[PDB]
């Protein structure tokens, strides 16, 4: 990625961070459907 | 309870003299073999290195300039576009109340928070 | 790369000639086709609405974030534009801040220019540092068009 | 004659067709290489013994097919310009190329900040 | 480009 | 086994490699049997698509009887002509792995 | 007898934190030691002298400097280029040679 940089790489990877890190958004989901 | 096999069932046995004319390597042919495999392994990532600290010379220049401090005037490149093009308004497209809109976008850009 | 590779390959120091050349062209190709194109009035009409309307829905997005924003602290119309001409409504501090970034931005090209060139073999040294200029200046002369 | 002219700042010499062929049977042509558009001029050097010394002629060559074992038959060795050398420097070129644009923004947004915040104008 | 354009040609076979 | 080093290495020109395997080809007409025999390795590119460096066509290593090596770029497939075909191609800078397949198909016949 | 032993294991192992730290300090060091050239007096006196060189510089070349920023590009390099261009182009007839130009 470092030789041949682009957009699909860079939004694709920021995705995956997400679904690492802060995807239990995915949870905040349920979390913010109990108050609803 | 374990079994037993011989260890020279499992050894191969070979002949190094009866191989054809060339087929065994020598030191050199081994040592030119492991430079060209270091070689394969760090080109491209040397080249790339080299690719990007070009950029990254110049960037830093451009960074040790800092400034303006060191820059005298000068006559030939005025710092507004306007004076140095020859631009001022005519008569028509004249709102009087467009300078009322004209103060809030300096107000929109001074940055001050009002607006 | 087949391309570089073509001019490389069919046409003493004169493949890096040829690739000056193509980069120059392609590069000026750009530009002309964009400042023929802001050329014609309508275009300019439609440039002029899309700035209002930019113009006015960060008015909007500006207000509401920064008063959140000051508020996280504490925790701890169209005509009058439309129908007038552009640079009344316009401050000169705003070209002038285009200005300042596009020259602190392009200030190092001669240095970069010469620096790559260079390494009766430095007879052309004259020629090099005529190029930087003149190069220098262009870019300057084609903001100023724009 | 080369006794009753004056030396000025050597040129490629011109051979048509038969002068070269004559060259290239006598075992005097060193090396030759093609360019053109359409792949039949050919830059010919001689060599150290031949009449005249080492120089350089232009040729058209028209196209006859019999000229390739000819020229290999006398040692003749033709030659490119394309050693691994200049592709190498293609190739870190257009890596350039492809770096140019990420970094001319990132240069562009710091300096947009510096010209905003950290050196702005004095009152 | 013109100057450039019998060279660039033979990327696609053509004189 | 494993790619040279291309840059240290010498070159030979493609119409050389063209009469060398007319030299080994017994179907042709400048064929003699007094050639010492020559070993051909072929290569493709890999990292074509993946990082700088990569060549088009193919590489070839030229190994012969003092067990020295040499290199052809046969980059440029010069004009296509078929498996059964003798003629070279009335231009010697025409020579791609178009004519050099031919000759290595016909050597074997 | 204790606490001396302990606090000097403590010593050794932040001069190891030290030791995983020393090239991060040694480039700030270094950056600083930069930095702090261009705050002396001397390099005003600098920037002072360089003020007085362009003074003089600009006193002596002012034919020169009319040629490069209003004469080299405009009215000697670029109308050779352009017909130079335009007559490259242009089938040859008169009327396109000749004519239109
Ligand atoms: C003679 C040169 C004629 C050009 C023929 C080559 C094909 C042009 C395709 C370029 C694609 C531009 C584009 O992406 O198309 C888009 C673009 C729109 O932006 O199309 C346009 O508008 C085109 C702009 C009009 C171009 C006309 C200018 C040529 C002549 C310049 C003045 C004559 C010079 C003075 C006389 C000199 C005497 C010595
Ligand atoms: C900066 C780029 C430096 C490259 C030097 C220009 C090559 C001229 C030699 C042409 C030639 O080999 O001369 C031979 C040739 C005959 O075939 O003469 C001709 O007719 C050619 C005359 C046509 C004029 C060419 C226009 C070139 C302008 C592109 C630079 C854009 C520069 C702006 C910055």
């Amino acid at each position: 990625f470092l030789m041949q940089p682009s957009w699909d790489a860079v939004t694709g990877a920021i995705r995956w961070g997400l679904e690492r890190s802060g995807l239990p958004e995915l949870r905040a989901l349920r979390d913010s459907l109990l108050p609803e | 309870r374990r079994e037993a096999i011989p260890a020279e069932l499992l050894l191969v046995k070979e002949d190094p003299s009866k191989l054809p004319a060339g087929v065994l390597q020598t030191r050199e042919q081994l040592k030119q073999a492991q430079r060209d495999i270091n070689w394969a392994g760090k080109r491209e990532q040397v080249f790339a290195a080299v690719a990007a600290g070009w950029h990254l010379a110049s960037f830093a220049l451009n960074l040790a300039f800092w400034g303006v401090e060191g820059m005298p005037p000068d006559r030939y490149w005025p710092t507004s576009p306007r004076i140095r093009l020859q631009i001022r308004p005519g008569r028509y497209g004249n709102m009087d109340g467009g300078q009322r809109v004209y103060m809030d976008y300096l107000a929109r850009s001074e940055g001050v928070p009002l607006n | 790369s087949a391309i570089i590779k073509s001019i490389n390959n069919k046409t003493s120091s004169e493949k890096e000639t040829m690739q000056l050349l193509l980069m120059s062209s392609s590069i000026l190709l750009h530009l002309c086709a964009i400042i023929s194109l802001v050329s014609i009035s309508q275009v300019r009409c439609f440039v002029k609405f899309h700035l209002i309307l930019l113009y006015k829905l960060s008015n909007v997005y500006n207000a509401i974030l920064n008063q959140l924003s000051n508020k996280l602290q504490k925790n701890l119309g169209f005509l009058v534009e439309w129908s007038s001409d552009f640079i009344t409504i316009i401050p000169e501090n705003v070209d002038i801040y285009i200005w300042n970034v596009f020259s602190k931005i392009y200030r190092t090209i001669p240095l970069s220019f010469i620096s790559t060139t260079l390494g009766q073999k430095m007879v052309a040294f004259p020629i090099l540092l005529s190029l930087s200029h003149l190069l220098h200046r262009r870019i300057l002369y084609l903001f100023d068009t724009l | 004659s080369v006794k009753t002219a004056w030396r000025t700042q050597e040129v490629l010499r011109e051979l048509s067709y038969t002068q070269l062929w004559a060259l290239v049977g006598e075992g005097h042509v060193a090396r030759v290489r093609f360019y053109g558009p359409e792949k039949n001029k050919v830059m010919a050097t001689t060599r150290a013994s031949a009449p005249g010394g080492e120089r350089l002629c232009k040729v058209v060559l028209p196209p006859d097919p019999e000229l390739l074992d000819h020229l290999v038959s006398n040692g003749v060795v033709v030659d490119t310009g394309v050693t691994e050398d200049d592709r190498l420097r293609a190739s870190l070129l257009v890596q350039m190329l492809r770096y140019t644009v990420p970094f001319m923004v990132i240069s562009g947004l710091f300096w947009m900040i510096h010209t905003w915040i950290l050196d702005p104008l004095p009152n | 480009l013109a100057l450039l354009t019998p060279t660039l040609l033979t990327l696609t076979g053509q004189s | 086994e494993v790619e040279p080093d291309w840059r240290s290495l010498p070159a030979m020109s493609p119409a050389e490699l063209y009469a060398g395997l007319r030299a080994r080809n017994w179907t042709s007409a400048h064929y003699d049997p007094a050639a010492e025999p020559w070993r051909l390795q072929v290569f493709s590119c890999d990292y074509k698509h993946t990082g700088v460096t990569g060549w088009p066509g193919y590489r070839v290593v030229v190994t012969s009887r003092g067990g020295r090596r040499r290199w052809v770029d046969l980059a440029e497939e010069g004009e296509l002509v078929q498996l059964t075909e003798q003629a070279p191609p009335a231009s010697p800078a025409d020579i791609g792995y178009s004519h050099v397949f031919a000759q290595l198909y016909q050597a074997y016949e | 007898p204790l606490t001396r032993a302990v606090l000097a294991v403590v010593r050794v192992r932040e001069l190891l934190r030290a030791l995983l730290l020393l090239p991060f300090s040694a480039v700030g060091g270094a950056v600083a030691a930069w930095q702090g050239l261009f705050n002396s007096q001397r390099y005003e006196n600098f920037l002072m002298s360089e003020g007085e060189r362009i003074w003089a510089w600009r006193n002596r070349s002012e034919n020169e400097r009319w040629f490069w920023e209003v004469f080299a590009w405009d009215r000697l390099i670029f109308p050779i280029l352009v017909i130079v261009a335009w007559e490259y182009l242009v089938p040859n007839h008169l009327v396109w040679a000749v004519l239109a130009p």
